[PDB]
């Protein structure tokens, strides 16, 4: 239990930012915060980093105080952009941080190695991209073996393969049972890698639990499409004996909305007649989960082009 | 030349007085009889325009009230108007109209003449180097020339190697120098005005004479020019708008050692004052540098302190300030900056004058002392005007 | 400790500044002309007055140059909300900021006055090297302290601040106001009034200005002529000794940190 | 090039006038006995109403940078009520004698020669001393006009 | 009809050529996603794509001419990327500045701030704008009069996740009326929902070009199907492993298969056959995968346990 | 013409910049201050006018155009625009455009507020003499204007970063202002065997705050010269950054 936020509701200004949430955060789960209009997004951020007071509840990271010494040398926190030190290098930016959150000297050379940053090593940091920064921002975040990660945005004008190399770093960590919060906006591609997710929205947090939870607390279709189909025209009608209405868009795209209640029997007719190829059954992801839970609470559907 | 006696003079009284009346005379005339002749004011002894009118040759004479005109030119003869020979000792030349293209008042080698109230017309279009002389004084001991008015001669009241004489209250005008002292050891000057003059005062060679209260209106180029003067004292006197055409100098002080400068007033010429590098270490204190567009000329590196017993001059330019209310200022005023001498010492500043760099490095010798040539600063300068009566 | 761990980073961050490298030679450059004008012209007064009216204009310059981002700079880059993520407080980013740019000052003087010792020593000969030292001494050791109030002002105006460019035109205006428009309004106070506003109140608002302040210690054995102070010259009207002089001119640091740390706190 | 061309104009010396005034005292030049110094300067031509007065203005610190040539005149072939216009030595070659009790015009009476026995003529006729151009300074000259037209 | 016929250009610097036999056509319609990594050659693609390059040693012809036409330029948007505005200029006021350029009708300019929903945020400075805020104001220089050819490159990045999936909508909206764009991105899920064609490339050639079905069936990528608790772990994981296809043995009640995809077509007969399908989650090899893949097809030796 | 639409944002964007509006608040206050000390105290305050314009009309002009193009190119813009039907021609002289009549109307609020001090505070002044003074006052103080404003594009375009742009245009405002007129003073005072004072006056010609001096002090050249001199630092240094922004 790393991160265990209880009753809190933070006003500042008499405007209640955020409300009730009752956010706890196992010791190996990997959980998701996403926020849109509400601003809960930020400031539950800042309560767990412990810069931030808690007006009426309490935050309790790794059981103890948010703005102990002894818990903050154990968080790791990797900011939404930043360009550190323009005249510094990458090691000296990288030893000075070692120097400040207690960790050991040894670990400089083999973070820089571990980030592939060691060709980039001893070069300043104005003659850097922004990923290579995101990069060095992930740096100091693994720095003397930390409980609790905590990225905002890492994965922000980088490369795919370090991308898909981080969550395999990410996936390192989680196994050797450290807790990491991976706020972000860019929700497809993270929903492969979070253990539960949590929308939060004007300030009230929505929902909260797995992905196989979320779709279970929302009625939303399930995309089964057979691509490369032999036949195309009874597969027009053959689905919706169940109600499962087989629309199409090309010449063999039937993106077959299912209602979760026929699953058997549908197959049994994609099974028992015609053969397959590739079957997709799309799930619906965090992208279209995301603007259900949105619209059950504030927004209204926007228009045919108007956004 | 006739003589004096072959007019007809009514005697008025029988003590050698006689009385020209009313009627013009010709040719020149000659006294060599002591008479006190007197005048009537129709009295127009015109000469023909050669030789010298009215010569003297006899003692303790009081020639009064003639009106002279149209005497010769040639100043080699010294064809004057009244020539006095040196046996014509103690003459009172009183109250006289002349007009004539040579010298007006020739004197030489006399005692105690007196030239008093006398209004000496000179020319009109003779070229200021055959003009003559307005009142000549050539080595005289004793005279007395008081009041006069002497108008467009040729440089004024010229004085030469005359040991003691006095200048008092004579205006003179439209002429090329005011007062020409040469070699006037020991002589003196008081309440002279000249007008509209190619140089206001020359002061040539003389030492240890007295230049006071003499005022100066709208002199050409030069305001007082004192050359080799030493042991002499020049109090308040006061120098107005000296235009140009030199550049326009109210005090010209050439080679200069010992003399007392106080209590007088410069105003509104392009130069206050000229120091040069010759003449150095003389008081000079209490004047008036006010209206000048530049106040001190001194091409030097040399420090010049111009405050004698802690007392300096009042400046107008001087922007600073008193807090403990006596008269004098509590910072010292340097007059020249390092870039106001580049000017004087290198004529090629000029375009480069109206520059920022230039108006820079005004600002670096006010930060950066050591910068700064040692010039010709004052302590303690004057808050207000001392010469309060002089405007008059 | 904690404050000294951020001070080797910007002991490390100034100096690879070129701006700062620039200006810092630029005041070893004419530490050295000032003093070889000073040789030529023996003096001793009008050298010693130079020499602080130079550290008026670069040591304010080099504080301001410093640490006009030093807080502004680090929070719109990111990296100060990463900052109060270790284990650290407000009040030892600050602190050590302090410290580690006013060590770079003490290197900044130090070759500026040491390289204009040397063109004495060197230079003039027959000078009394233990007046040379005692004078060099107290121009060391108060030329740190005027640029520790204008590296403590710094502090003031990026606290406040919320953008580097609006915090580059405020360090200039604080750069502008306390050197050279304090002395030219005093100058026009007593000018236009000629002396007569107040003939007691006047010698106090030097104290009002710690580069006034830094001049008055620096003058207070070589007064010399009259023409070397120019608006210093209220400065014998202070009934105030040295002494109080140099705690005037650490209360200019203690109020004006203790102003940088009440701002940052509620930042 | 430029400077010799410079030089071939300012090296000759224009002949005095009647109507020449003198470049500080102003008065008319020829009515004088001695000698007369001038400065050819080449942008303008000044004169001077007696050579002291020339050796004055040489000695401020406006003309000690100034590249002009000064011409006096040569007293030993010249009868020194009136000097001619013809012999014109340069001044910086010349031999001033100095203390005679002959009247020049403004300062101290300087008759320049250029053959030196006749500078040693006049010093043993009147009791003064020939000196050099460059031993000529401000100290000596207001020495010796003090000593001329004084007591 | 093509928009780009990029027509075997190779655009070298020096000596180094750092776009090396380039051979693309899009089509009339189509989205097309230029993905790069080691290589400079997606940057240097869409400088000569504009007008702000010229092809060293081939030709484009966009739109049947040449890319510096004004002509072409009139109908043709493009956003960059990281681009922030004059921040002291209102945000009206930018894009009234960038309808005079492109010869748009000033009737255009209101509809389009209420397009991209940045009625709200209009007449402010654009130095209080967000990062997201900006890309709005971005997006709508790119959609001013009628453009038949749009370079979003990275038009997704510091986006909200509503305005994200509105963004895509607005996407299918145009390319229905026949406008043929160009996504350039990084975020790779997500992308792949509506990349009708990529066009991923390595450092000096192009890897691949084609359909998501094409990709997939050239490169032989393995499905990656995970399933909870169908009949039991144990007796589901012997199934697979005979028919040559990789099972991983989890803790408790979880079926991952790994299938080869060849001889899966009746293997998945049995499956349903024996259990329900009411807990499964069938993945086709993403576009992501298949990014990894041409990397190491050419170049790009894999980095390590958790390394990069 | 988009050398006109390009123009309109520049007016409209320079005019907002409040580095801008602070010095062209302290130009027209100095211009009165120095002309209310030039009244109580025509050509002996027009010069010291002429000292003060030369100070701050090439540090307004430095202020608005060094970040004229290296600002749109660290902005994204730049690139932007020229997928625009632009030339890079009508970019430069469309900034110069707006840019120009910026300080074209600064010199109109600052010499436009110092001729109301100078024509209802001296009492007798000649007007007649006035608007031909400072109709030739207000021209000149462009087209100096206007010669560091193409200076501002040369040091922009050249450069590859928003930093070494500023340390460039402080470079070309020392340079140009009080670095050239300082080694002439230094030229003058130590050397004068090897240094012709003739060549003076011709000297002056290579450097645009010198000519603008010349032509507000009325000499081996005449006046017409020093017009077609100070418009020709405009021309080459416009053709120089036309030459340096097609190398981007
Ligand atoms: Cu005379
Ligand atoms: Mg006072
Ligand atoms: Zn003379």
């Amino acid at each position: 239990n790393a991160v265990e936020i209880q009753g809190v509701s933070q006003r500042y200004g008499s405007m209640t930012v955020l409300h009730d949430l009752n956010l706890n955060l196992g010791e190996g789960e990997v959980l998701g915060l996403f926020g849109h209009n509400g601003a809960g997004k930020t400031t539950s951020m800042k309560l767990i980093l412990g810069l931030l007071s808690p007006s009426e509840g309490q935050v309790k990271v790794l059981g103890r105080a948010p703005n102990d010494p002894q818990v903050r040398r154990q968080l790791g926190y990797l900011p939404e952009n930043v360009t550190f030190y323009p005249q510094l290098s990458g090691r000296e930016t990288l030893r000075h941080f070692a120097r400040l959150k207690g960790a050991a000297l040894t670990q400089v050379d083999e973070l820089l190695e571990q980030v592939g940053l060691a060709h980039a090593a001893d070069r300043r940091v104005k003659t850097y991209s922004k990923g290579m920064r995101q990069r060095l921002g992930l740096a100091q975040a693994l720095l003397g073996e930390p409980r609790l990660l905590l990225l905002d945005e890492p994965t922000v004008g980088l490369d795919p393969i370090a991308t898909q190399d981080l969550y395999l770093l990410i996936d390192r960590l989680r196994q050797r049972g450290t807790s990491i919060i991976l706020c972000s906006h860019v929700l497809p591609g993270v929903e492969a890698h979070i253990n539960r997710a949590a929308i939060l929205a004007k300030g009230c947090l929505q929902a909260v639990g797995s992905l196989s939870q979320l779709r279970a607390e929302a009625g939303l279709p399930v995309r089964i499409r057979a691509s490369g189909i032999s036949e195309r025209d009874s597969w027009l009608q053959r689905w919706t004996d169940a109600g499962h209405s087989a629309r199409g868009l090309s010449e063999s795209s039937i993106e077959v909305v299912a209602v979760n209640g026929h699953k058997l029997v549908l197959l049994r007719q994609l099974l028992g007649e015609g053969e397959p190829e590739d079957i997709e059954i799309h799930q619906p992801s965090l992208e279209d989960l995301y603007r259900y839970y949105m619209e059950r609470a504030g927004d209204v559907r926007a228009q045919e082009g108007r956004l | 030349a006739p003589q004096s006696i072959t007019t007809l003079p009514l005697q008025p009284d029988g003590e050698n007085r006689w009385r020209l009346p009313a009627g013009e005379y010709q040719g020149q005339f000659t006294i060599e009889q002591p008479m006190q002749l007197r005048c009537e004011p129709g009295a127009v002894i015109q000469s023909q325009g050669q030789g010298s009118s009215l010569l003297i040759s006899a003692p303790d004479v009081l020639v009064e009230g003639c009106t002279l005109y149209e005497w010769g030119s040639d100043l080699t003869a010294m064809d004057s108007a009244v020539f006095i020979l040196p046996a014509a000792e103690r003459a009172q030349i009183s109250n006289n109209r002349m007009r004539g293209p040579g010298f007006g008042v020739f004197v030489d080698g006399t005692r105690d003449v007196q030239v008093i109230g006398n209004e000496i017309d000179g020319d009109a279009g003779v070229r200021s180097q055959d003009r003559g002389n307005g009142i000549h004084l050539f080595a005289v001991s004793g005279a007395r020339v008081l009041h006069n008015h002497v108008r467009n001669a040729r440089d004024g009241i010229y004085i030469d190697t005359s040991n003691g004489n006095h200048l008092e209250g004579n205006v003179i005008e439209d002429v090329r120098y005011g007062v020409h002292y040469m070699f006037a050891n020991e002589n003196s000057l008081i309440d002279n005005v000249t007008r509209r003059t190619r140089t206001g005062y020359a002061l040539m060679q003389s030492r240890k004479l007295t230049v006071t209260g003499n005022r100066s209106e709208q002199d050409q180029n030069y305001g007082i020019l004192m050359n080799y003067i030493t042991y002499s004292t020049i109090t308040g006197n006061f120098v107005s708008d000296v235009q140009r055409g030199g550049e326009g100098k109210a005090l010209f002080i050439y080679n200069s050692l010992f003399n007392t400068i106080e209590n007088n007033h410069f105003e509104k010429s392009s130069l206050g004052i000229h120091l040069t590098a010759g003449s150095e270490d003389n008081r000079i204190s209490g004047n008036a540098f006010v209206g000048n567009q530049q106040q001190v000329k001194y091409v030097a590196s040399r420090t010049q302190e111009w405050s004698v017993d802690g007392r300096g001059n009042y400046w107008s330019d001087y922007l600073g300030w008193d807090r403990n209310n006596d008269g004098l200022g509590d910072i010292a005023y340097e007059p020249n900056d390092n870039v106001d001498r580049l000017l004087w010492l290198y004529p090629q500043v000029r375009l480069l004058m109206n520059s920022p760099s230039i108006e820079v490095l005004r600002w670096v010798q006010r930060a950066f002392p050591v910068i700064k040539s040692p010039g010709v600063q004052d302590s303690h300068p004057l808050m207000k005007l001392p010469t309060e009566k002089l405007l008059t | 400790n904690q404050v000294w761990n951020i001070a080797r980073k910007e002991l490390s961050d100034g100096l690879r500044n070129r701006w700062l490298l620039a200006i810092s030679l630029l005041f070893a450059v004419l530490a050295v002309g000032i003093a070889w004008l000073g040789a030529a012209a023996s003096s001793i007064p009008a050298t010693i007055a130079s020499l602080a009216s130079l550290a008026t204009f670069l040591m304010p310059l080099i504080a301001l140059l410093l640490a006009y981002d030093a807080i502004v700079g680090e929070d719109e880059g990111g990296t100060l909300m990463l900052l109060l993520t270790y284990p650290l407080g407000r009040g030892q980013i600050l602190l050590g900021k302090f410290v580690g740019h006013g060590l770079i000052l003490a290197l900044a003087v130090l070759i500026g006055f040491g390289c204009a010792a040397l063109a004495i020593a060197l230079l003039v000969e027959g000078v009394e090297l233990g007046m040379l030292f005692w004078a060099f001494g107290r121009f060391m050791i108060s030329s740190t302290l005027l640029g520790w109030v204008f590296l403590a002002f710094a502090y003031v105006l990026s606290g406040k601040v919320n953008e580097k460019s609006s915090a580059a035109g405020l360090a200039l205006g604080v750069w502008f106001l306390f050197v050279l428009v304090f002395d030219l309004v005093l100058l026009a106070l007593l000018v236009l009034s000629e002396g007569k506003f107040n003939p007691e109140l006047l010698p106090w608002l030097l104290l009002l200005n710690p580069t006034d302040i830094y001049r008055l210690i620096n003058l207070s054995g070589f007064e010399g002529s009259g023409s070397a102070m120019g608006v210093l010259s209220l400065g014998a009207d202070l009934p105030v000794p040295a002494a109080v002089l140099w705690l005037c001119l650490l209360a200019w640091i203690g109020v004006s940190l203790l102003l940088a740390y009440a701002i940052f706190r509620r930042r | 090039c430029g400077e010799k061309e410079e030089v071939q104009q300012s090296l000759e010396p224009v002949a005095f006038h009647d109507s020449d005034e003198c470049h500080v005292c102003g008065m008319i030049i020829t009515d004088f006995p001695g000698p007369k110094g001038q400065a050819v300067e080449k942008r303008g031509v000044k004169k001077f109403c007696s050579t002291a007065e020339m050796l004055g203005w040489w000695l401020q610190p406006e003309n000690r940078l100034l590249d002009a040539k000064l011409y006096v005149h040569d007293m030993g072939r010249s009868v020194w009520e009136k000097p001619d216009d013809g012999h014109l030595i340069d001044a910086t070659s010349a031999y001033y004698v100095v203390g005679t009790s002959l009247k020049g015009a403004m300062g101290a009476s300087l008759a320049s020669f250029a053959e030196e026995q006749d500078a040693k003529a006049l010093a043993g006729m009147h009791g003064g001393r020939v000196l050099r151009f460059e031993e000529i300074d401000q100290a000596l000259l207001q020495e010796a006009a003090s000593m001329q037209h004084g007591g």
